[PDB]
């Protein structure tokens, strides 16, 4: 009974090979002690030795009293946890479920032994959790990924395997239906199971079970820390049904219950930005700010929410200030997201993004990379944002390095002189890793942001056709539900904006207007979309509605953009209202004084034609 | 003018002496107005209560930022000294702890990780004031920075213990695994401090002799134990020592901030 | 002076009258009358006021002397005590001291500048320190600009006035919206209660001997009481617009009614 | 034509954020973010502390912190 204590005090000293040797020796001494089997399997799995842990599980004699079946089911679920990375993975969970259901003997024990009420119902929630995990395993995990390393050019059998996998995952989904209904039947207090069932209902492309179950989440998920996951799906469903007011009200009263729910606050904010009702979030932000006890430093969630609100109003300076205040302490759940937001702001400061055609640029990308070095090296976001920072420089060799970085990203997804020294070293590292194009064309589009980055790299470097191909491949997934999402992720919307930009260079504008109307119906605060529709109106000489939407854009921007201000002033000049043009240009200069061509093209003619 | 008010009740004494001052102090504290009670006690001639109140203010300020707690704690220590002029040096504990909470970090800001490590090991002496998670995270940080993995493992073990404790979702486990997959838990820490009596070599962060059990004093700025007074600067206000080779850039004592 | 909606294209003053008229861009012509508001201080016989919105005219009344201080910037608040004057400008606070030369002609010298943008509802100069007061907080600063003390009251402060004292220990007099009239010694951090009124105190002055107190409430009702352990009321008179105590005679009050 | 807005420098956002330098070396291999949630936001300087002035500064700062929220009038 002290061999496990020796093993634990031995792994406390952080000797891991020695722990493996000692536990294997104590296992050979007595292979009927299950605790050391579990500890050895856990340790081997944690160190990346999956095969050795599986050998430890299989070699157990167990793989009838209550304890024996308890160790049986614990071994089964531990085997599943080790094999969390197909059919093979789910089999252990299924067998654990079957043995747990047989564990009949529990009923025969408890219904007559008159045990404690706590210990009678304790072995029910466990079974419900097993069922819930099986259902989530079937929903999320995909037996899809093949090697597809070039391989012989096959006529049919690859397609046969593909459709067999499709039938397999459909069977997994319909079996997960049974697993989840069993889970919710065995325990109604499992908020997680209700969430999984709602997600499954939304998943199956149904128009009836959706409103049957994944609308009832207010009754299902009453209150917990995972209510944000319910709220995002509920909001996306409501926006699909154009039931915007209900989506508002559920956020209203859920935040009335919890003023400090920063993730739900973010969803509320992005919803309002989509609806164009941005100032309506000010009272919610004030309630969150006053929800602090006596004052004190703003919590990182609160600071991130404030920075997001400022950024959505094109108040990028206060956005950067609040985002920088969000990363403290580092390693918080927002610190990665705050860093990503800061890098995005330094990358695209205005509404104009990287896909448009320089000491300020060098300083901006310098600060961007200085922040980027704060990100974990193994994180995917750092790996794609490194390519983004490199492609920001517009240097063709940096474009090549970014292109190769993005190709590496998609391939991996398919399967104070010291600071300057670090900057230079990471630049050299990107250069040497840059020293696969058909992989982008043929592989599954699983990582959308890497696809967008690759597409804009192709466009900036000059190849418009390949950018068209890769972005069409990215957006053939959803083309819509994706835009109607109330999510922080906006890569799809940015893809729509890029498609509008590319179509504006093709001589055609009807499809660009189609895309713009789609995104603006989804998102009323898309100032760049208003700008582009105003511009194509200016091509169509429809100047009144162009000025109207430009005023919309100017209101959303809060009079802090040089390009929409420039075109608004030019429209006022063509409209013969030089006072308004002078006002717009004075706002442009009091915010961005270094913008060229503003005075010499608008202010001079406004002064000249003020009193004709 | 409560000090002279209480001192005035001397001839023949009086049926009542003070005791309204305590009532007003209770009113001030219950009203949550903090510093007014401190000023009332300081004028009352009772610096111990003012020191206690400043200690409370330091405790409350600690959760937001360490510098404010440091300020309040050195203020309370100064009030205790005023009372003595009007366990002995325990009034300075809350100072030095938070002082280390900055000082170590300052040495990390200068890329001087060795003295930072010694200060981090000195942080253990005040586990009651500073959170053990805070101090041992600093210890593991400093030990990892100098590539000494023995103290790094000894701190990571306590971090993992606390992380398993608060559950009764683990980044300490990931960090320990990633740091001990490649680097062995070797303890590369030399002993370069001789006891004045025994002469045996102790570790730099020793609070006492390893065998003779004679107390040691630590460097304020570098953290290493002091054994020779030939190079031991002292501050007359806080009665704390420092080493000349590292304190020559300090116009004022880094603990109590007096030139 | 006034704000319009669009650009104000023109604005001209009516000749020889405190009135101007402006025409805007949205086809609106509007005429504004102007009533001059005067800030003023008086200590003993010294009386200072603002002329031309930028100059300080100081006038010794019983001796009939007068001089002009060209502050060159808009003057917001003025305070006067003994030979000391405080002028709150738009970005600074300037403390002047008055003195006499060999020819017995009074002169002014600027002895202190405080380059702190101060926001307060009341200002009071003293021998060595200035005091500003806003809402609940009363902050006392030295002539360089470093803070010296601060008091937090129970109610917003309506009146604040230095009533004189020893150098560095000068008394203040504060009236609060709760009806509290209290003495704020600049060395003490604890105000001493004098009067507990039932209405906000708009004005209050202390006797020359400081053993009697005059309080003007929010209802323009004046009460004069004998100070002590309990303020025994001496008399009360209604519809009082202002009050003053005799600097040289103890029991001599002069109050102007509505 | 291309125009990039002038955004504040990283050291302008925080004066005592020198950890930005330090954290940029250790992260050369992997992430140690659970150890870096302990660094203080500010840093101590080389100054002298007068007791009464320091207490007055602390009281004034706490009063200003209260009044910053009290300016909105919410209760
Ligand atoms: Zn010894
Ligand atoms: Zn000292």
């Amino acid at each position: 009974e002290l061999s496990v204590r020796v093993g634990r005090a031995l792994v406390a000293a952080h000797d891991y090979a020695k722990a493996i040797r000692y536990y294997q020796d104590a296992l050979v001494t007595d292979p009927h002690l299950s605790i050391v089997r579990a500890d050895l399997a856990t340790l081997q799995w944690r160190l990346g030795h999956i095969e050795e842990a599986r050998e430890t599980i299989v070699a157990s004699p167990v793989y009838e009293a209550v304890g024996t079946a308890i160790e049986r089911i614990n071994l089964y679920l531990l085997l599943y946890k080790v094999l969390r990375d197909d059919d093979n993975h789910g089999d252990a969970a299924l067998t654990a479920l079957l043995t747990a259901r047989s564990l009949r003997r529990l009923l025969e024990h408890q219904l007559r032994t008159t045990e404690a009420p706590e210990v009678i119902t304790e072995q029910r929630v466990v079974m419900s959790r097993i069922c819930t995990e099986a259902g989530a395993r079937c929903i999320y995990s995909t037996p899809a990924p093949p090697p597809f390393s070039v391989v012989m050019t096959d006529k049919k059998v690859e397609a046969a395997a593909a459709l067999a996998v499709q039938s397999a995952i459909a069977s997994r989904l319909t079996n997960a239906r049974e697993y989840l209904r069993e889970a919710i039947a065995f325990d109604e207090s499992n908020e997680r199971a209700q969430l999984e069932s709602a997600q499954l209902c939304y998943r199956t492309g149904d128009t009836e079970g959706c409103e049957q179950h994944c609308t009832t989440v207010l009754r299902m998920a009453e209150g917990s820390a995972n209510t944000a996951d319910a709220a995002i799906l509920l909001a996306n469903l409501y926006t699909e049904q154009n039931r915007d007011e209900d989506a508002r009200n559920m956020f209203e009263d859920l935040l009335r219950k919890t003023p400090q729910h920063y993730e739900a606050l973010v969803y509320y904010l992005i919803l309002l930005y989509h609806a164009g009702q941005l100032p309506e979030a000010k009272e919610a932000l004030e309630r969150a700010a006053a929800a602090v006890p006596i004052g004190q430093r703003a919590d990182p969630g609160l600071s991130y929410v404030r920075g997001l609100y400022e950024h959505l109003c094109n108040n990028n300076a206060e956005a950067l200030r609040h985002f920088n205040l969000a990363r403290l302490p580092a390693g918080n759940p927002w610190c990665t997201r705050a860093l990503v937001r800061m890098i995005r702001i330094y990358l695209v400061p205005t509404t104009q993004d990287l896909w448009v055609r320089s000491t300020e640029l060098h300083d901006n990308i310098r600060h961007a990379e200085q922040l980027l070095l704060l990100l974990p090296v193994h994180s995917e976001e750092r790996r794609i944002l490194q390519a983004y920072c490199t492609m920001a420089t517009r240097r063709p060799e940096e474009l090549e390095t970014a292109l190769h970085l993005f190709l590496e990203c998609i391939v991996a997804a398919e399967t104070d002189d010291e600071d300057l020294q670090l900057l230079a070293s990471m630049h050299e590292a990107a250069a040497e890793l840059a020293q696969t194009l058909a992989f982008a064309l043929q592989c599954k589009v699983i990582h959308p942001e890497a696809f967008l980055g690759l597409a804009i790299c192709l466009f900036i470097s000059g190849q418009e056709t390949a950018a068209r191909n890769v972005l069409a491949r990215l957006l053939e997934s959803k083309d819509p539900i994706a835009i109607l999402t109330c999510s922080e992720d906006d890569t799809i919307e940015r893809a729509m904006l890029f498609e509008a930009y590319m179509d504006t260079q093709e001589g055609r504008l009807k499809d660009a207007r189609f895309v713009l109307q789609q995104v603006l119906s989804a998102n009323e605060g898309c100032s760049s979309a208003w700008n582009e529709l105003g511009l194509i109106y200016e091509r169509n000489q429809k100047h009144k509605n162009a000025s109207q939407c430009y005023q919309k854009a100017w209101k959303l921007v809060q009079e802090a953009d040089p390009d929409v201000g420039y075109k608004l002033g030019f429209n006022y000049l063509r409209g013969g209202q030089p006072v308004k043009a002078i006002d717009v240009c004075k706002r442009v200069l009091t915010h961005h004084a270094t913008y060229p061509r503003i005075e010499a093209d608008i202010m001079d003619a406004a002064y000249s034609m003020l009193r004709p | 003018m409560w000090n002279r008010a209480i001192a005035l009740a001397k001839e023949h004494r009086l049926e009542d002496v003070g005791q309204l001052l305590e009532k007003y102090a209770k009113y001030l504290i219950h009203r949550e107005r903090l510093t007014e009670a401190i000023e009332l006690y300081r004028k009352a001639g009772k610096h111990d209560e003012a020191a206690t109140l400043l200690a409370q203010l330091g405790k409350r300020a600690a959760l937001r930022d360490a510098l404010k707690a440091k300020k309040f704690y050195v203020l309370s220590a100064l009030e205790v000294q005023k009372y003595r002029t009007t366990t002995l040096d325990a009034a300075w504990r809350g100072a030095e702890a938070y002082h280390f909470l900055l000082m170590c970090q300052q040495q990390m800001a200068d890329r001087n990780f060795k003295a930072a490590l010694v200060l981090a090991m000195r942080l253990i002496e005040y586990d009651d004031l500073v959170a053990p998670v805070d101090g041992y995270s600093l210890i593991a940080l400093t030990a990892y920075l100098v590539k000494n993995f023995g103290l790094c493992s000894k701190a990571f073990a306590r971090l993992e213990q606390a992380e398993r404790n608060d559950e009764a979702p683990r980044p300490f486990a990931d960090l320990a695994r990633h740091i001990f997959m490649t680097h062995s838990p070797v303890d590369t820490s030399v002993d370069s401090v001789p006891c004045p009596t025994c002469g045996s070599f102790n570790k730099e962060w020793a609070q006492r002799c390893i065998k003779c059990q004679q107390p040691f004093n630590t460097c304020i700025v570098s953290g290493c134990a002091i054994v020779s007074e030939d190079g031991a600067w002292q501050c007359s206000v806080c009665h704390r020592k420092a080493l000349e080779a590292v304190v020559d850039k300090y116009r004022n004592c880094p603990l109590c901030h007096t030139p | 002076l006034a704000s319009a909606d669009d650009w104000i294209w023109s604005a001209r003053q009516r000749p020889r009258q405190k009135q101007f008229c402006y025409g805007t861009n949205d086809g609106t012509i509007s005429c504004i009358d102007i009533t001059i508001s005067t800030v003023h201080t008086i200590y003993d016989d010294q009386y200072v006021f603002r002329k031309d919105m930028t100059n300080l005219v100081v006038h010794q009344l019983l001796v009939d002397r007068k001089m002009v201080i060209p502050c060159n910037e808009y003057v917001q608040k003025i305070a006067t005590f003994l030979d000391k004057l405080a002028v709150q400008l738009q970005e600074r606070v300037i403390v002047f001291e008055f003195f006499y030369d060999d020819d017995r002609t009074m002169r002014y010298q600027d002895i202190a500048q405080i380059r702190r943008r101060l926001e307060c509802s009341l200002l009071c100069v003293t021998t060595g320190a200035i005091i500003v007061s806003n809402d609940k907080r009363i902050t006392m600063y030295d002539f360089q600009g470093n803070k010296r003390r601060e008091w937090s009251m129970e109610s917003p402060v309506q009146l604040m006035k230095v009533v004189g004292g020893m150098e560095g220990r000068e008394i203040l007099l504060v009236g609060l919206n709760g009806g509290q009239v209290m003495k704020v010694f600049v060395d003490n951090p604890f105000p001493t209660l004098l009067h507990k009124g039932t209405a906000p105190v708009k004005s209050a002055e202390l006797s020359s001997s400081r053993s009697r107190l005059a309080v003007i409430d929010s209802t323009n009702t004046l009460q004069v009481l004998e100070l002590g352990e309990k303020n025994e009321l001496l008399f009360s008179e209604d519809n009082v617009t202002a009050v003053a105590f005799n600097i040289d005679v103890d029991d001599n009050i002069a109050f102007t009614t509505g | 034509a291309g125009f990039q807005a002038a955004l504040p420098r990283l050291n302008e956002l925080d004066v005592a954020n020198s950890w930005d330098k330090l954290l940029r070396m250790m992260r050369s291999e992997y992430d140690m973010s659970c150890l870096t949630s302990c660094l203080a936001r500010e840093l101590d300087e080389d100054v002298a502390w007068n007791p009464e002035m320091l207490l007055v500064q602390l009281t004034s700062d706490m009063l200003d912190a209260a009044e910053l929220q009290k300016d909105s009038g919410e209760a």
